[PDB]
């Protein structure tokens, strides 16, 4: 009875969201998204068993607006439902005030969305964690910043250095946690943090990964527009993470 | 207000007078009446600045909200066919001509002119506003199509100039932008260095004989420009 609709159990916890979190993980599929000096990465998994799907089109990662990205980790359609309701609600801020959604904000609003989903019964959870990337201008000198914001199916919005989302999330973090106390990880190149990103990817999932199996989203100070990094630039990082 | 947009080969320039007038006095001398709408497709606004504004900002988020979902450019097509519902649904509460302009790699640069009806016609040359009239006399004799990027920025200029030398409702800057396959160039000429005015045209320089000294004759010499003479 607790466990069906959105209500608490006896324990305080709402049942239908701690499973919506197992949704998250159903698919296999793991994400890592990390931020640097100058840029904002994403990392998905993009494995297609079947030689007859069009690579091309199964996408975890979507434009939400030209300067924030987003990747969905968990029930796809519910993946791509909330990034039709990001559009949505990107669309409709720009309308309202005339300037482009805060990566904050849009995440923020998503949080706002999904924890409504957990209070009205009849809606289900989205299964899903979106990480928006996107750079976001500080309003001290104008100068843009990377920014990673996880929305997860509680509501839960957060900020992250970086961030892993999907089948091996806690083993990903593990490394990324590993690999904070060495070096300071808003320091680095955008190729250094591709590396360690790319590594978490390889050492959760216990595999080295073709540029193929996976695709990949950056946000730069440069170019702050949500761009699909090409498989030619994958494939060089792949390269200099197996080297070292 | 005086608005066109003429086509050549790879794309459209938008060319635009700079004057919103409350009747008789300029309230802006230096408005921009080239409204972005996507990186390649602008329009040009003539009538209420309150009502063209409004759409074009509204068709603008339509446009963006579009070119994100579908995850390709923009056809001309589409800007036109939104601003028509929008200029049509509303016929009767605005007034509103437009001219939508633009680059897409499918149908390359296309011109639309959507006036107060809400009509949508798509053309080789559109004009517009209360200068459009002068201008349609001076397209008829002095336009060629298949003009070059150059050619075409040089005669929308001088097109603009001489609308805004004789309607009232027109003048100041004259915007343009060159929309095609490459970076969009807008440039803005100062009424300092328009192509024409009719205060520098030599034709206007000797003064209308209305005047004239009390003479013993009916012989018209000129203007009585001195009390001693």
């Amino acid at each position: 009875f607790d466990k069906y609709i959105t209500v608490f159990s006896p324990e305080g916890s709402l049942y239908q969201v701690e499973y919506a979190f197992k949704a998250v993980t159903y698919p296999g599929l793991l994400t890592v998204a990390i931020r640097c000096k100058d840029a904002v990465l994403v990392v998905t998994q993009h494995l297609i068993p079947d030689r007859l799907m069009r690579p091309d089109s199964v996408t975890a990662l979507y434009e939400v607006t030209p300067n924030i990205g987003c990747c969905m980790t968990g029930r796809a359609p519910d993946g791509r439902a909330l990034v039709q309701r990001a559009r949505e609600e990107a669309s409709d801020y720009q309308y309202r005030y005339g300037v482009e959604i805060p990566i904050a904000v849009l995440a923020k609003r998503m949080g706002d969305k999904a924890q409504v989903r957990t209070q009205q019964a009849g809606l289900r959870p989205m299964g899903v964690v979106s990480t928006f990337i996107g750079m976001d201008q500080s309003d001290q000198d104008g100068s843009l910043k990377p920014q990673i914001y996880t929305v997860d199916p509680a509501g839960w919005t957060g900020g992250h250095i970086a961030c892993a989302a999907g089948k091996k999330q806690v083993e990903a973090m593990a490394f990324l946690e590993k690999r904070q106390k060495s070096t300071e990880l808003d320091a680095l190149t955008q190729k250094e943090a591709a590396m360690i990103a790319l590594a978490a990817l390889q050492s959760a999932i216990g595999t080295a990964v073709k540029a193929k199996e996976v695709e990949v989203g950056r946000c730069t100070a440069a170019n702050p527009a949500f761009q699909r990094v090409p498989n030619s630039e994958v494939e060089e990082w792949l390269t200099a993470v197996a080297e070292a | 207000t005086t608005i066109l947009a003429v086509s050549y080969n790879g794309g459209v320039v938008l060319a635009a007078d700079s004057r919103t007038s409350s009747g008789t006095y300029v309230v802006n001398r230096a408005s921009n009446k080239l409204t972005k709408l996507t990186k390649k497709i602008y329009c040009c606004r003539s009538g209420s600045a309150a009502d063209t504004q409004a759409l074009a900002e509204r068709v603008s988020n339509y446009l963006g909200s579009y070119q994100t979902d579908i995850g390709a450019g923009v056809n001309v097509a589409t800007a036109a066919n939104l601003f028509q519902k929008m200029c049509y649904m509303n016929r009767w509460n605005i007034s509103a001509g437009i001219i939508v302009a633009g680059y897409d790699p499918i149908n390359g640069g296309s011109v639309y002119s959507i006036p107060s009806g809400g009509s949508c016609v798509k053309l080789d040359y559109a004009l517009g506003g209360s200068g459009s009239i002068f201008l349609y006399s001076f397209f008829d004799a002095n336009y060629k199509p298949g003009m070059s990027k150059s050619e075409c920025v040089a005669f929308c200029q001088r097109a603009v100039a001489h609308a805004y030398s004789r309607d009232g409702s027109s003048g100041g800057l004259i915007r343009t932008i060159t929309l095609d396959a490459d970076e969009p160039e807008d440039q803005t000429i100062p009424w300092n260095r328009s192509p024409y005015c009719m205060e520098k045209d030599p034709k206007y320089v000797t003064q209308a004989t209305q005047n004239q000294p009390f003479s013993s004759s009916a012989k018209i010499t000129g203007n009585r420009m001195s009390s001693t003479g």
